[PDB]
């Protein structure tokens, strides 16, 4: 009686890493309950006492949240309007209507998307074309008042006079039901992107939702999204798990990793491929974590992605991409079409020995063509039409760094070819 | 197996990638996956390959092919009604153009039992004409998980590279997966598999290698 439990074992291993995989990745995307506040204990409770003033009361408030995208201002306002779920005697009388900025982008639409939400008077069909006139708007009703919450003012935020927004800031001072409004945006300042009559009729009241971390407290956060509920079937498993981590958070290699990532972008947004590409590894063989699996998935997301494109190129547009370096070097900022490098394409032909190297006419233009499908040059404002092969004026899109630092790494490199890439054109 | 690794022997470091995103049925992944690749025909053969074998529920539409907002979301709906259940939903048609009703009336489909708590997947063909039309179709599919709240991964095939899409108020950033080049060591045997019946191995792989070095450079 042992070759039970032991094969046992091996399926529930087998099970337990797709419990995880299914949280995980509908936590950074996805709002999970399960992620609580990142040292934002003084603003959620400035947001706490302006929502109670209009479920319990009647008193409209509206504000601004400036952040990141939805990854981080998803984490305060979606969390007090679940506060207000515990307490059924309001939660049942107060509906939720979910717009979006990004869909919107005129105004005539916006007149007949909302009716989706509510559904008061319609059915699966729309009511008459009608631009709404009587939007429902003594203080007291029992038509149960809705919350209305946007996000994203940018689109709509250059429209026309931005006829939308004004209708919302009526309803909370007209003299029936007071409705307030809850958006999310990333633009910093968004009060003076709007006209003398709407922003003499606002709150001026914003919150900037901007992390101010460093390193020790940053660690924190590497281990909060790791560690999981009390949800496991086997709680021994469960305790090996935020063990392991506290192994790998002070290491020589770890830690590197987190502060090259944490200078580039500080977002909660940045570090969520930190944590998922590590997982994908962990297959049906990795019975524990170790500093191998994190630092491949990380330099795979920071590779030079323009120096990496030419290794897979023949040795025609690799000549191609350097011909036009030399000839920055001698025309300072000026632009100049393609006819200028058939000139030198006949000049290296000489100093060597007759061969099969030299090629004929019209494999030149074959050689450049295939470089404007990959959007290596640009035009200075105008693609003309009428244009042929010799009328292009264009440009580089790289610099020259890159272009030298990329040769060493190149497969088969030829002898009579690198040295003319370094060298600045001194012979004939 | 005979079109998915038997086309590209470069391909060993890339087979265990997407395997891993996938996992089962009921397993999510990112909105939206960037891939660009070279000669824009190596990563499609062997998409139409990869997807055809673990048969997943996934269609194919192109950008290239209408230039208005109203046809692109009319094609994929019209590859989804017929494997969306069971049975066919008596060919019926959708009749819509605001891309706000879009995200309402996919959900409405993705409601039976073969697309509850499944992986969709929608591939893009040469995602480089986007840029043609509006600046607001590009965050669409990066923000379509919580819009949508659907198990919905959309992939890329485009020639151009990531870092020329960038909105002006900025989108999602995914993950950007860079297929390997082809290695000169491995051009030469995918090239001598497609052998004809009347030669055999050894007398047919000779005549690939006198052409290879006369035309790696061109």
């Amino acid at each position: 009686m042992s070759s039970r439990k032991s094969k046992s074992n091996s399926l529930i291993h087998t099970e337990c890493l797709s419990q995880v995989q299914r949280i995980l990745r509908e936590r950074f995307c996805r709002q999970s309950p399960h992620s609580n506040l990142f040292g934002v204990q003084v603003q959620y409770k400035h947001l706490s006492e302006l929502l109670k003033r209009t479920a319990l009361h009647g008193e409209s408030n509206s504000v601004l949240i400036i952040g990141p995208r939805g990854s981080g201002k998803t984490m305060l306002i979606n969390h007090a309007l679940k506060e207000l779920m515990e307490i059924e005697e309001v939660s049942e009388n107060v509906l939720q209507v979910h717009l979006n900025g990004l869909l919107q982008i005129n105004d005539k639409i916006a007149l007949k998307e909302i009716t989706r939400q509510l559904n008061l008077e319609n059915v699966v069909g729309d009511k008459v074309f009608g631009s709404f006139a009587e939007n429902l708007s003594g203080d007291r009703t029992s038509s149960c008042p809705v919350i209305f919450i946007l996000d994203e003012f940018d689109l709509f935020a250059h429209h026309k006079n931005q006829t939308l927004l004004y209708n919302l800031f009526d309803i909370s001072q007209s003299a029936q039901t007071p409705i307030a409004v809850i958006g999310l945006t990333c633009r910093l300042d968004i009060l003076e992107l709007l006209e003398k009559r709407v922003k003499s009729r606002f709150s001026h009241r914003q919150i900037h939702l901007m992390n101010s971390f460093g390193f020790p407290q940053y660690v924190k956060i590497f281990k909060e999204q790791l560690s999981l509920p009390a949800e496991f079937p086997d709680k021994v498993f469960a305790e090996k798990w935020n063990e392991n981590v506290q192994y790998l958070s002070e290491d020589r290699s770890v830690q590197e990793v987190l502060q090259k990532h944490f200078n580039i972008s500080k977002n909660l947004r940045s570090l969520h491929m930190l944590l998922m590409l590590a997982l994908n590894r962990v297959t049906a063989s990795h019975p524990f974590m170790t500093a191998v699996d994190l630092m491949e998935a990380s330099q795979l997301c920071s590779m030079d992605s323009k120096a990496n494109i030419v290794h897979g190129l023949s040795v025609l547009e690799i000549c191609l991409i350097i011909a036009m370096k030399h000839l920055n070097d001698i025309y300072e900022e000026e632009p100049f079409n393609f006819q200028m490098v058939y000139n030198e394409f006949q000049k290296f032909v000489q100093r060597k020995a007759h061969s099969v190297y030299n090629f004929e006419k019209p494999v030149v233009m074959k050689a450049f063509e295939h470089l404007q499908q990959l959007e290596l040059i640009k035009p200075m404002e105008r693609t003309s039409g009428n244009s042929q092969r010799e009328y292009q004026l264009m440009k580089l899109l790289l610099d020259n760094t890159q272009i030298m630092n990329a040769l060493q790494k190149y497969p088969n490199c030829p002898t009579d070819v690198r040295q003319w890439a370094t060298s600045s054109l001194s012979w004939l | 197996m005979p079109h998915l690794e038997n086309v590209v022997l470069c391909r060993e470091s890339q087979v265990s990638i997407l395997q891993s995103l996938f996992g089962e049925r009921h397993h999510f992944s990112f909105p939206s996956i960037f891939i660009y690749g070279h000669t824009a025909s190596g990563k499609t053969y062997v998409t139409q390959t990869l997807l055809k074998t673990l048969e997943l529920p996934h269609v194919f539409v192109n950008c290239v092919e209408c230039f208005t907002l109203r046809l692109l979301l009319e094609q994929i709906l019209n590859k989804l009604n017929h494997l969306s259940s069971s049975e066919d939903g008596c060919s019926t048609e959708i009749t819509c153009e605001t891309f706000n009703d879009f995200v309402r009336l996919f959900k409405q489909v993705t409601t039976a039992e073969n697309l509850k708590d499944q992986t969709v997947y929608i591939v893009l063909d040469k995602a480089e004409y986007l840029r043609d039309m509006e600046a607001n179709l590009l965050p669409g599919f990066l923000r379509l998980q919580e819009l949508a709240d659907r198990n919905v991964t959309v992939l890329f095939l485009s020639e151009i590279v990531w870092e020329k899409f960038r909105p002006n108020t900025g989108c999602f950033e995914p993950f950007v997966l860079y297929f390997p080049d082809y290695s000169i060591g491995n051009l030469q045997k995918i090239l001598s598999h497609d052998h004809p019946p009347e030669y055999s191995a050894d007398f047919y792989a000779a005549y690939i290698n006198i052409l290879l070095g006369v035309f790696y450079t061109v």
